[PDB]
């Protein structure tokens, strides 16, 4: 796909193979070349159709400074629809979440759920306790979570 | 036969040449005898007041008046561009495919093309298989010669000899073979430099070494090829030594190549090669460089001619600082020599004599004055010799001159 | 240039402005090969010279592909 040529290998031998020497009686030489034929030769040998589009060439290394939730949330919201937390649900959680450790465990489950929900995406109506149980196979959850 | 049968829809009777012009027609009138005649060329023969058509030998009545036809003119010109473009572009592009590889096709193919090269007063058409019209006085076209020369020279020596023999049997053209021999030499030079000097650097230096070894073991087209190859060798030596200071190394092959070139120059006993080398160097970086570097007595004088060096040492007064400002005219030369004489002889009337005889506007006149002041004072002062510098008395003379003349009004 | 007197006062100048056949009798003669036109300096046709040809002809729109080739 590259237009590959050398100044001395294909350029001068071609250009000097079309340098036209014509002598008229009583007059000196005329040097006009066949510019159209030169263009034809160039477009045949080199300029045949071969295009390109810039999409990569990027140093997508292993890590490059991860760990922000804003872009994670952007992926979540642009990959599926997200609702809000109903008042009944917030009241029930604030009632049955009496310890910091319980909140930590629930959030630990929710973070893995977020990661999978971003990298793959799923049904916004599937129950969370199903997605975490037989879709991600997290078969070690407690009963309080 | 494609072209012979194409002339059916583009012309009701078929396009045929005339006799007044012996070819195509301009402002073409179709006579009642169905003959396309050029009105512009009709006038040249009808100014004699004898209306005779020599083709069909028809004594047309004087009442009929040939005139301009629009539809007929466009019908003629359509084909007059048709067949030219078709035949020309086909013949060149088939020459591309008929002679692609290094192997010549055959003896017969090229011989038939060369016999087709004349129309079958021999060369009048533009190298076609048809009976195309008469062009200008026969021009020796080299459009196909170059593509008949990309092969090896030795294998095509017979071809070149046959081509030159058939060219010399062309017509009553003068036998001054200079103007065509130079063309043949230049064309074979182009062929050899485009097919034997473009491999690579290592292959090129191996080729140069082999050429040098063969030169150690050392009208006709062989003589022309020898002249061209020695010309290329001396030009290569010239631009290979024509390099500024900074390359003392690499002389392992440089000292060999320059020495062998000078050995050939000594052996040939001909000064044409060295005068050509001087011309090539002057075209490369100027006649001033070759007039200053090859000064009388310079150890660098083996490349440049010797008798020229002696007869220039006898003329060592003039180094060659030639006044390249002649593009304006001889008037500038006149006032320049007048100013030089006036300053040298210590008087202002010499400059004034040229001052009076100047009809041009005074702006470029002051330009001439300042530029002549440069050409004399600065060039004489450029030499390191203080004696050759303009004398301080001359400086006071030109000072009281500029105080005398008021042409230089701007401060 | 050839008409000015100082160019006619140096053999090296006469080499490019004038013929050695009418100047130096030491030069060989009697051969059609040795003459002014045949042994005259030429100019190599480099790619930039083709650019010059395109510019002076102003076949600028005539060969757009060739235009873009010798452009950059």
């Amino acid at each position: 796909h590259v237009i590959s040529y050398e100044v001395e290998r294909d350029l001068t031998p071609l250009i000097l193979s079309n340098c036209q020497y014509q002598v008229e009686e009583g007059r000196e030489t005329v040097q006009e070349f066949d510019l159209e034929k030169i263009q034809r030769q160039i477009v045949s040998r080199f300029l045949q159709g071969k295009p390109r589009l810039s999409l990569k060439g990027i140093p997508t290394l292993v890590y490059r400074h991860d760990w922000n939730y804003e872009h994670l949330f952007m992926d979540i919201k642009n990959k599926m629809a997200q609702d809000s937390l109903p008042s009944s649900v917030i009241s029930a959680i604030s009632g049955q979440l009496q310890s910091y450790s319980d909140a930590c465990e629930v959030l630990s489950v929710v973070e893995v759920t977020l990661g999978f929900l971003s990298t793959a995406g799923g049904d916004p109506n599937m129950q969370l306790n199903v997605y975490t149980q037989d879709i991600l196979q997290m078969g070690d959850q407690t009963i309080h979570v | 036969e494609c072209k012979e049968t194409a002339s059916k829809t583009l012309s009701r009777f078929g396009i045929q040449p005339c006799s007044i012009c012996l070819g195509d027609a301009k402002d073409p009138v179709c006579l009642p005898c169905d003959h396309v005649h050029c009105l512009r060329c009709l006038r040249a023969w009808f100014a004699s007041e004898q209306m005779i058509c020599p083709y069909c030998l028809t004594a047309l009545p004087d009442e009929f008046s040939p005139a301009v036809s629009q539809a007929h003119r466009e019908a003629i010109e359509k084909h007059a561009r048709f067949r030219q473009m078709c035949n020309s572009f086909f013949v060149d592009l088939v020459s591309t495919i008929c002679f692609k590889d290094n192997a010549p096709p055959e003896k017969e193919v090229i011989e038939s093309l060369l016999s087709l090269l004349f129309v079958q007063c021999e060369h009048t058409k533009s190298l076609s298989p048809f009976n195309d019209v008469v062009d200008k006085t026969p021009v020796i076209r080299s459009v196909i010669l170059k593509l008949l020369l990309k092969y090896s020279f030795h294998d095509v020596k017979d071809y070149i000899q046959e081509y030159l023999t058939l060219l010399k049997k062309k017509a009553f053209i003068t036998e001054d073979k200079t103007e065509l021999y130079m063309l043949f030499i230049n064309c074979l030079e182009d062929s050899i430099l485009e097919k034997t000097s473009a491999y690579s650097r290592n292959d090129e230096l191996n080729h140069l070494e082999e050429e040098g070894r063969f030169l150690k073991a050392y009208a006709s087209v062989e003589y022309l090829q020898e002249v061209a190859r020695i010309r290329l060798c001396l030009d290569r030596a010239a631009d290979f030594l024509s390099e500024p200071e900074g390359g003392p190394e690499m002389a392992k092959e440089k000292q060999c190549y320059l020495q062998q070139v000078k050995q050939f120059c000594i052996r040939v006993e001909n000064d044409w090669h060295r005068v050509y080398l001087v011309r090539k160097l002057s075209s490369q970086r100027g006649m001033e460089f070759v007039q200053g570097l090859s000064k009388p007595g310079r150890p660098h004088q083996w490349v440049f001619p010797k008798d020229v060096v002696k007869q220039q040492g006898l003329r060592q007064d003039h180094p060659g600082q030639m006044d390249r400002y002649l593009v304006y005219g001889d008037e500038y030369k006149a006032l320049r020599d007048a100013v030089a004489k006036a300053v040298l002889e210590c008087k202002p009337l010499g400059i004034k004599t040229a001052l009076k005889a100047c009809k041009t506007p005074q702006s470029q006149q002051s330009a001439y004055f300042l530029l002549t002041l440069f050409r004399e004072v600065a060039i004489l002062y450029r030499s390191h010799n203080a004696s050759l510098h303009p004398t301080p008395e001359q400086c006071e003379a030109v000072s009281k001159f500029i105080g005398e003349c008021k042409i230089l009004s701007p401060p | 240039i050839s008409q000015d007197k100082r160019i006619s006062s140096n053999p090296v100048a006469k080499i490019i402005y004038g013929d050695p056949v009418t100047f130096l009798p030491h030069l060989p003669r009697k051969s059609v090969v040795h003459c002014s036109k045949i042994w005259s300096c030429r100019k190599r046709i480099t790619v930039e010279y083709l650019q010059h040809i395109v510019e002076q002809k102003n076949g600028k729109e005539r060969v757009p592909i060739l235009w873009h080739f010798l452009q950059k």
